[PDB]
């Protein structure tokens, strides 16, 4: 899932 | 001696935008509330101004992590624009904060440090 930036 | 780490100030990453963001990834958990960098990518902003893994975030892009959720850490790199700062700090740099009763703030690393015997520094909690 995670959140990428 | 030298102290590698007898200045206990939270480093300071400062990344813009370069692919698909600055070149950084937040591992989000069911037990772990808070974000955290899970993986820095060799060709990134994030990793040319110095942000590594497994760094945990007191504040993101002037925005203090005070019991924040994940979608106030991603407002406040969003409300940077194209560009954000990243303040992170170890378990060395993150207890000496807590025991001095302050948020390691950009502040603090750039001017003033607080104190030991915290009693003078009159800290302002009030009621229950």
């Amino acid at each position: 899932q995670d959140t990428r930036l | 001696g030298i102290d590698p780490f007898t200045m206990l100030r939270p480093r300071l990453c400062t990344m813009k935008k370069g692919p698909s963001g600055y070149g950084f990834n937040l591992h989000s958990d069911k037990s772990k509330p808070g974000q955290f960098i899970r993986s820095v990518d060799p060709d990134s902003p994030a990793e040319a101004s110095g942000l590594r893994a497994q760094d945990r975030i007191v504040e993101v892009n002037g925005v203090c992590m005070e019991g924040k959720q994940h979608g106030d850490v991603v407002s406040a790199i969003r409300a940077g624009g194209d560009e954000t700062k990243l303040l992170v700090v170890d378990r060395e740099t993150d207890e000496f904060f807590k025991k001095c009763r302050v948020i390691p703030s950009q502040e603090h690393l750039n001017g003033p440090l607080p104190v030991p015997f915290t009693n003078g520094e009159i800290q302002k909690e009030n009621s229950r």
